[PDB]
């Protein structure tokens, strides 16, 4: 995977739109993550911790 | 204006970003907030968890 700077044009018309469904996907993935970690938020939020 | 790229990748591309948008940023909300969890949870030691995989 080498650079996309040579091929500007070419490779972000494919490879640019291509970046931001996976990136859809992972930023998706990191939420799920985070939603576990939604749990010891709560326990900060309702045990008043701040 | 293109003549291949019509409105249909244009759409696509657009509404993609649009998604990319919304939910980078409720990561970052999480995110802040976990974060000084995170440094808490250093001082318990919790601060790896359990990851064996």
């Amino acid at each position: 995977g080498p650079l996309g700077s040579r091929r500007f044009v070419v490779d972000d018309r494919r490879e640019l739109q291509y970046r931001v469904e996976v990136q859809n996907r992972v930023y998706k993935k990191e939420i799920q993550a985070l939603d576990a970690e939604i749990r010891k938020l709560e326990r900060l939020l309702e045990s008043g911790l701040t | 204006m293109d003549s291949a790229i019509s409105k249909e990748d244009e759409e696509r591309y657009q509404k993609l970003v649009t998604e990319n948008e919304q939910l980078q940023r409720l990561i970052t909300q999480k995110e802040e907030k976990i974060r000084v969890l995170r440094q808490r949870l250093v001082e318990r030691g919790d601060a790896k968890g359990t990851e064996l995989n």
